């Protein structure tokens, strides 16, 4: 029972002799996986007694630092208290441990082990990232020495997956000197088929993809950062992780550069599967949307019309309460018809066709705080009106004018809105009437938003072009 | 890394565009080198003129309906490299369509490098080795270098002379 563990924590807290003591612990390591009880729940061990019996009695020793780092790992599963009592050191101790036991690959998978064990807390990541070990050096080594061997391979990648999202702006910007892309893609090579080292891989590349003069060496033909479309097509066709993960590093990967991604076909022919598969998970939207926005000049310059826009109408239909995917669906939208005219006939109110017009109108009478999705989306409505004239008639009696104009009036600071909302004023009332009302309420709000942005070109275009649609009987017109 | 530059390699496809380019780049070689897609980078970095050079180079594709496409790229060029293969006559008569173009999308600072690949097969060449330097009796930044990449002769000379002179006249 416990005067058991009181006997062990008597003989271990007492070095005498350097070998008997490695069995002690070793029957710990029984009553660590005999779940009989929480019987360590005392919190006297594996924090206090075990960290130095732990680094001083074997520093050198695997004699005694495989089973204890063993047991630390074991003890921090089933005792939770232990990860409130390890930092608040355990974080010197390992980078020493895999320093020593630098030619192990059966006492480094261990201490990897309590490495991605132990980096799930916070703030002892902070503590470890702040020393002289410089441990980016000990797992790249870990894993530069060990190919074939599956767990140094993982345990590792799961290890640097938390630990490049806090590092710096510049030290990534340095591991793209010739050290990241080897180990990272090649583990990516010798384990093609299984899930969690390509996944982590991906989430890795995507995690240093954030720099500018890095974009270019992913993207060049050295490390040709195309092993995103065979992961998506080989590795994980139905996972969602992996899908996620490659298409919004496909979305941050589309800087200036758009024909290569285009023109290698299988990089715009693949994220629009894994948008009209997985309809459910927004950040796929918010990524995969946003990127074939950016694409789709490129992709068609060069049926394929017919790709984005169910899948664009399920995601404003669903996802109404979010912001981001209504600015990006309602941007793949709108950069869709602006670019292939014959779809036009496929987007109406009409039985089979949809009524994405109503969806753009209520996603911007929604969204009214946010200045994105009402920028994008009377570019989307924009683009609806001017190739139709069924379209404003529905909304010129919805009262749409009224809500435009309040909009624009309450995000009077912002020449965007206020250029895009004019616009949208400016095609919707093209070859109408204007029951006086109308005019004598709309065009002093014109006139506030005309001379509050006095330097934009487009915003006095669009205004000057906007007014011109309005401008007994006589004695109220005099008035 | 103190400066950044655009050196594009154009020409008729066959010659061997992508072998220099990876001659200088990585020196890997394979006799079956798929031709390129469309465009690409291959990214260097020279140490020369007491400067860091961060060298891009734009590969481009070489048929007739990409010709739109790496029109693109021919502005922001500050060295731009014509290739003829010296087996095939009709790929050095390419070269005034080569020209037009460049006359068309270059720039004022861009000099205008021609190179003759495959350089073993002299003894099989059905264009000369005069006859280089006499299309080059043009504009006078018209260098002419003959070179071969799967033998590795004169390769990196081509590109050393040609950032040196780039960089020894701009500012
Ligand atoms: N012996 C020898 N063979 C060469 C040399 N340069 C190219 N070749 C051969 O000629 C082939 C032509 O392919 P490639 O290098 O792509 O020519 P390219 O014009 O650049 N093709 P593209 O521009 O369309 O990408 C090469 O695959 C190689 O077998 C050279 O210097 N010597
Ligand atoms: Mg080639």
């Amino acid at each position: 029972d416990e005067e058991t563990l009181k006997k062990l924590i008597v003989r271990l807290n007492n070095v005498q002799e350097g070998k008997q003591i490695e069995t002690l612990v070793q029957i710990l390591e029984d009553l660590l996986v005999f779940t009989y009880s929480e019987h360590a729940s005392k919190l006297f061990q594996g924090k206090n007694i075990h960290v130095p019996l732990l680094i001083v009695l074997d520093s050198y020793m695997a004699s005694v630092q495989q089973v204890g780092w063993s047991l630390l790992c074991k003890l921090i599963e089933v005792c939770p208290g232990t990860m409130q009592s390890l930092m608040g050191g355990v974080h010197q101790l390992i980078l020493k441990m895999l320093t020593v036991h630098n030619a192990s690959v059966n006492l480094s998978v261990i201490g990897l082990k309590t490495l991605d064990l132990l980096l799930t807390s916070g703030k002892i990541t902070l503590l470890i990232l702040d020393e002289e070990s410089d441990i980016f050096m000990l797992i790249f080594d870990a894993m530069h020495s060990f190919p074939a061997n599956d767990e140094v391979q993982k345990l590792g990648c799961k290890a640097l997956h938390v630990l490049f999202e806090r590092v710096s702006e510049e030290q990534l910007t340095e591991f793209v000197e010739n050290k990241d892309y080897m180990i990272l893609l090649s583990a990516l090579t010798n384990f093609k088929d299984e899930e969690e080292i390509v996944l982590h891989v991906l989430h890795c590349l995507h995690s240093l993809a954030i720099p500018c003069n890095n974009v270019e060496v992913l993207m060049s033909g050295n490390v040709r950062c195309y092993n995103i479309v065979v992961e998506a097509m080989k590795a994980f066709p139905m996972s969602e992780r992996i899908q996620e993960v490659s298409c919004c590093l496909l979305h941050r990967l589309t800087l200036g550069n758009f024909f290569n991604i285009l023109v290698l076909n299988e990089v715009h022919e693949f994220v629009v599967k894994a948008v009209q598969q997985y309809p459910e998970n927004a950040a796929l939207q918010i990524s995969a949307l946003s990127c074939l926005a950016l694409l789709t000049e490129t992709i068609f310059l060069n049926e394929d019309k017919l790709f984005w826009l169910e899948a664009c109408y399920k995601a404003l239909t669903w996802h109404r309460k979010n912001k981001h995917v209504q600015e990006a669906a309602c941007w793949a939208l709108n950069n869709l018809l602006m670019y292939q005219n014959s779809l036009h006939e496929k987007i109406g109110d009409e039985d089979g066709h949809f009524p994405a017009h109503r969806e753009v109108m209520l996603s911007m009478l929604m969204h009214s705080s946010s200045k994105e999705v009402f920028q994008a989306s009377a570019n989307a409505l924009s683009t609806l009106l001017e190739q139709n004239v069924n379209f404003r008639k529905i909304l010129l009696s919805k009262g749409i004018h009224l809500n435009v104009l309040e909009l624009m009036q309450k995000h009077i600071h912002s020449p965007e809105v206020a250029e895009s909302g004019c616009k949208m004023l400016n095609h919707l009332f093209e070859g109408s009437n204007t029951s006086l009302d109308i005019m004598a309420a709309v065009v002093p709000k014109i006139l506030t938003v005309m001379k509050r942005h006095e330097t934009s070109l487009p915003v006095q275009l669009e205004a000057l072009r906007a007014i011109l649609h309005f401008i007994e009987f006589h004695h109220k017109l005099n008035m | 890394a103190d400066f950044k530059l655009q050196v594009i390699i154009i020409g008729s496809r066959g010659v061997g565009k992508t072998s220099l380019m990876e001659r200088f780049t990585d020196d890997t070689f394979c006799e079956a080198c798929k031709s390129t897609v469309g465009v690409d980078f291959k990214i260097k970095t020279v140490e020369l003129r007491g400067k860091k050079i961060r060298l891009q180079i734009w590969d481009t594709a070489g048929l007739e309906r990409f010709n739109s496409i790496t029109s693109a790229y021919y502005r922001s060029a500050k060295g731009i490299i014509l290739v003829y293969d010296i087996t095939k006559k009709e790929t050095f008569d390419d070269l005034p369509k080569w020209m037009k173009m460049i006359d068309k999308y270059a720039s004022e600072d861009a000099e205008l490098l021609l190179v003759g690949n495959k350089l073993d097969c002299e003894t099989d060449r059905e264009i000369t080795r005069q006859q280089g330097e006499k299309f080059a009796q043009q504009i006078t930044g018209m260098r002419f270098c003959e070179a071969s990449a799967k033998d590795n002769f004169n390769v990196d000379e081509i590109f050393l002379k040609l950032v040196d002179d780039i960089l020894k006249k701009m500012p």
